[PDB]
């Protein structure tokens, strides 16, 4: 068969992943421009939301050294690839769970509807990539919302998961933190209530 | 008009099949007994047709849709793609690549083919594509099936797609056949064996291309074509 | 020595070459634009001629599945490479012999004189390439005209053929088909009166 | 009634595929975590059904005629034949051999198969044959095409025919898959790779049989099946 | 050592096992004679029972594409190997679970007592073989009855299972389906309350 | 009468000697220039004569006694024995095996043989034997000597015995030559070299059989003959 | 692929083929029972015919050392395989061309019609096998008759030969030798008028 050049193999992000990718969370001095958890500036269009969650291992214990990267569409359902800190909204962002804060936070807007390759509408989602010590190659997942039940039942990607009980793990529960709209999304890497991870 | 500014590398006629190859029976009466007369290259030989302005239809390269009588063809959906280069590795852009094959069962759409395998009402078996700026071509078809022919008492042609490539000149023009990777009928066919060198048979074998395949849809095969090398004229007529 | 990439080996065009290169002759439906035997349209400059011939194997029998490709200059001695069906003249054309019509036909004009690499004029000719089942690699030949005896005796290509009796095989005999100027060019692949084939 | 007079050679469970083979995804949740409990052979294990008196239809083994809605199937006409022997080389006569496959395009006749390749109105994909006195079986069908499945993002099953063999007992009963010679998809499939030993993968590959082929009609493939060795009971209960 | 010819390796029955071994269950037309779940005809000797069950994977989810083969003795404790659809009782039968019916059913009689190789009586049992997608080599198990407590405690096969809590998984619970004697035998392939599988 | 129930495996014409082998001079004018026409097997080709009821003389297989004019022949007393099987390994019973050879000096009993080595008054050189139930034949003769022939200026034929085997049909009918183990003239003979494959030459070489020799009497040679494989018809005419 | 045992390779019958297969023609004493040219005894059913012919090489010279074997059906179209010298008719026979008689003779009856594998009638034919020095592997041919023109034009085997001119070589010309019905069949191994040889 036709063999291409092999891809450079993955290695764990390591315990001290924060010194290079999350400088403030690592208690080290920052540079002028950093890629962090504030995707939307207070004046950006759409419904402003606060995302929070914890990451658990197979023994039900907190992963206090995880690193997460997010990729989502804007309120109109468009992906803004040109990253600039002067933009009202950026489609990319980074967050982490530390020893001081075992809970990650993300400030963004609720994403609009985007279509798949076949032209069929996908439910509002946020693409997540999980890195940490013990994770040799990053885990890919999606975050869906509980107040969008009608679109979640018709999503082509969510309907690919055979068992309905496993679809529930990708659904973030709505709550309120200080008068601001918030969604809680816990990731269970292994065991009971294990989060669905993707390959693409 | 066309000009005489190019020279083509002389063909290795011991690499290519010989005219007289007995096991392929029809070659006995259809092969010259006299030697080929060698002539130098001129404007008549170094020039050729350019098909950039030919009116190509939208589905000319797509054998899954170019016959269509109300449906899809039965057979292994495959993509046949590759690059057309010369002996120096230089791409051959805007060149005509033509192809023809049998259906999934080995039946060809011609009146003289009386093989008992049925015709597919949604498959014609004809294709054409003009190579892009980088020399790439692509076809979408079904994988042809083997078929028997009256040569030896139990001779079977391997699954193949016939190819016709124009090139920059009539000197580069070539008609050949593509074979599929791992087909056990390849070392048994007398048309394949007309080629003496085993390394030459390998150049005709299309390789499975999983990287160019469409997931949950169709598989893919890679077939690169190498035409005669083109070089500029130097130190001629002193 | 210096070895380059090897040329893709040739294979026979096969008995059913007509389904991919002569759709009309194969009794199958044609596409919008086809490459066929009409090289010149009625209002094209030069002397309009009709060419015909039969192809014979070594036993003196007709080859009813032959496929021919022609390349010739116009009346002014120029090669028109830009193929278009709107043009008054095209330098390229394809013809064939079928079971129905064991005789090929070509509608074109008589070509003008073209010079070789050394500036010496060649006699009016048509470059022919023969493909068929049993023919592993295509045969190259040239069609010369009998009423151009003076130019044929001086042609630098025709004079490369050692024996003068073998030069006569490349000469098409002038005749008339339906009160129109015609030339007959029969090809004998093998045996008695074998046609001269070239290598370049 | 049936009697306890035979003993079967113990299965080599390192030759056969393991239960837990991660790359074949569905095997993760459908494999036992606890060890298999070994029990001695008795009349319950050493006996099995005999299908000599089952009412076989005339075309049960012929997939080219057993569905027939007014025509012949599109695809490579092939004969799949072979012998059913035990580990000692002794033939297994009057045993039930069952088979099922996809059509030329990889489409299976089941409601859950939503692959875009069309169904063949003259092909069902089911076959059964009882082995003769010498253990020989024969089927006439079309060569199945590969198909994609939701495992990895670009996983494609090789062309295969599923086989079910009864044998003299329930201890010998086996379900397996036949693969075709030279198919480049064989070393890539995670179901094939569930078998650790490369020499075991070779026993599942049917070889091209030109000697059993019908000239100008159909090709042939040879597939020999080896079941657990049968021996008489000796020195039991002292 | 002495090596014999190796046994042909096993492969999964696949998701569409039903097209070749359960034609009716696959929604395809059946042939004249089929091997199905009716082991006993109404006028057959012995206590007529109905067997049913569900197959579960390691996540507690239903296996809707399972295929089962059964082998049991008659009421008099004899194995009827000569399969014929005219017989009042057949010792062999096949059943399955479909997407439509995620529960398999088997119509048979309660088996009699049979002796092992050493002459010791085994408790009334039904030999089951489980095939499905994800199962590389079929699983062997036995179905015992709860109302045969005295014979089950003495069975030489059931006593080979070291832990008594694992023997209970092989015991079918007596119930009633439509005023008819029935036994429920659920199979748990993996996890909590895993069914004992055999090797012989 | 004979019936059409058998099919024979097609001959490998690249294993057998070709028609045109120039080093064997007489083959230049006695070989067809046109290709052989392939025809399917019918009753005319799949049937053949059975010689079970032919009246064999008591010494027909014994070249030491079938000519007899007063004594024994001069030469190395040998037993030529073997088995006639088909390509499947199945024995060919009640078949006709005919043989002819020269005497100990290379002189054949024919008018056209004017070689200066004398004739043996007690040797003829002809033998015939019908194979038994298991396909075995046996001849008792003297080892032939080499002889020259007008081909090249110094060409010598190795020591040989010509063999004629009927088989179950005219399709299996074969005439060949047996050669002796270690004879240095074998790789130098242009008739032997008419066979391209060196592994094919090996099948024509008789091996020394000390096990089948009669102590203090005669040596023995083993020569097994393999005829075209016979199989029953299947899936013909539908 | 599947490889069977290789067939014992063919070798030339040699110049002195007559000493072992044609004893009388070799001028050597015969045995009690010999296989020769008298297939039909004077009292056998059907039309009694005499077959004669010569064998020519590529230079038009006579082959005076050829050996031929024939196989034909009887007057009713049945093949008599049980060879016995007491039978009125035998389907097998042997003949040869010597230095004393460069013409072979055969005494038989005209064969009846036999069907091919597909049930289609073949024209009356005689299967011939030619052996001689210079012939490495025997040549297979068929003899047809000129007075059976209607059946010859419809024969499935004769119609497989592409060119009609080559079919004429298998047709024996009718004549009369001393008041007996005779057919002349000349075999041309090579060159002009080459006889069609078969492979099966
Ligand atoms: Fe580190
Ligand atoms: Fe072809
Ligand atoms: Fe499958
Ligand atoms: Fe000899």
């Amino acid at each position: 068969p036709i063999e291409l050049l092999p891809e450079t193999p993955s290695q764990t992000a390591g315990p001290y992943v924060h010194i290079g990718l999350a400088l403030e969370a690592a208690g080290n001095p920052t540079r002028d421009q950093e890629i962090w958890n504030r995707l939307a500036k207070p004046d950006a269009p759409g419904e402003h939301i606060l995302l929070l969650g914890q990451v658990y291992d197979g023994n039900g214990h907190l992963v206090r050294d995880s690193f997460l990267e997010v990729w989502q569409a804007d309120a109109n359902g468009e992906y803004q690839d040109a990253y600039n800190l002067e933009n009202a909204f950026n489609s990319f962002g980074r967050t982490a769970t530390t020893f001081d804060a075992g809970e990650w936070t993300l400030h963004t807007v609720k994403p609009g509807v985007v279509n798949n390759a076949a032209g069929v509408p996908m439910a509002p989602h946020i693409n997540i990539s999980l890195f940490a010590r013990g994770i040799n190659i990053h885990l890919h997942t999606r975050l869906y919302f509980d107040d969008e039940a009608q679109a979640n039942a018709k999503c082509p990607v969510l309907n690919l998961i055979e068992q309905p009980q496993r679809r529930e793990t990708l659904i973030a529960k709505r709550c309120e933190v200080d008068g601001k709209t918030a969604y809680r999304f816990d990731i269970r890497i292994q065991g009971e209530g294990e989060t669905v991870f993707f390959d693409f | 008009p066309a000009q005489d500014n190019s020279r083509f590398v002389i063909r290795d006629r011991n690499w290519h099949p010989k005219a007289l190859t007995p096991d392929y029976k029809t070659s006995i009466a259809r092969s010259p007994r006299q030697a080929l007369v060698s002539i130098p290259q001129s404007i008549s030989e170094t020039t050729g047709p350019n098909f950039s302005h030919l009116g190509f239809g939208a589905h000319d390269h797509d054998l899954l849709l170019n016959f269509n009588n109300g449906g899809l063809p039965i057979g292994e959906r495959i993509i046949v793609a590759g690059r057309v280069v010369d002996q120096y590795g230089k791409p051959v852009p805007n060149t005509l690549v033509e192809m023809w094959q049998a259906n999934a069962g080995g039946r060809e759409r011609h009146k003289n083919d009386r093989y008992l395998a049925p015709l597919d009402p949604n498959f014609g078996g004809v294709g054409r594509c003009l190579t892009d700026s980088d020399g790439y071509y692509s076809f979408r078809t079904i994988k042809p099936g083997p078929y028997p022919w009256r040569n030896g008492p139990n001779d079977w042609r391997p699954a193949h797609i016939h190819f016709g490539i124009s090139g920059p000149s009539i000197a580069t023009k070539l008609i050949t056949q593509l074979y599929f990777e791992g087909d056990p009928l390849i070392p048994m066919c007398p048309i394949v064996k007309s080629i003496a060198n085993p390394e030459a048979v390998q150049q005709l074998i299309a390789k499975l291309d999983m990287n160019n395949a469409n997931p949950m849809d169709c598989l893919a095969y890679r077939f690169d074509i190498v035409l005669r090398g083109q070089r500029k004229t130097h130190f001629e007529n002193c």
